[PDB]
């Protein structure tokens, strides 16, 4: 069980909800879960397509793909353009 | 700030497939972004059900509902039963 840490994504989540709200742990747990199976669901259709482009690292347009086929296509703008911004 | 999540726990989420030995350094950085996105949504579509029920507090229930909402959220439908 490896996790993104609960801290960084509690922050997210209240970010997300009325400055009152609260967060039951339990919900913070389950939402840590919920990330890793996100990464591991988009890794797992990357890694195919980067296999039948004849390639072994798995590349941004593998991912990119993958959010694509696997109904996230929404998400490809705006991760395009936070890479672009990370590198330049 | 997105660029504040760890990205050698991400590559380290990543590699827990048995078949994924080769990562490219930008991959992560996608996540983490990708990571902020799906969270914001996820959080928001349980507030839904949160604020349904008159509470001030988003539990686990609230995330099972959401799941069964969404066809994005079908892949978790099994990790958070309702």
């Amino acid at each position: 069980d490896i996790y993104l840490p609960i801290a960084n994504v509690a922050r997210i989540m209240k970010n997300a909800i009325p400055q009152t709200g609260k967060i039951a742990k339990d919900a913070k747990e389950c939402v840590q879960e919920c990330v890793s199976e996100f990464i591991s669901f988009i890794t797992s259709e990357a890694s195919e397509r980067c296999h039948q482009e004849k390639r072994k690292t798995i590349n941004g347009e593998d991912i990119l793909f993958a959010m694509s086929t696997l109904g996230f296509d929404s998400y490809v703008e705006p991760l395009k353009l936070y890479l672009q911004k990370f590198r330049e | 700030r997105v660029q504040e999540l760890p990205l050698a726990r991400i590559k380290k989420i990543m590699k827990l497939d048995e078949d994924v030995k080769m990562i490219s350094a930008e991959a992560p950085v996608l996540f983490a972004k990708a990571a902020q996105i799906f969270i914001t949504e996820l959080t928001l579509r349980a507030w839904i059900h949160t604020e349904d029920n008159k509470r001030r507090t988003l539990q686990r229930n609230d995330i099972a509902m959401a799941i069964t909402k969404f066809d994005q959220f079908d892949f978790l439908i099994d990790i958070v039963p309702r």
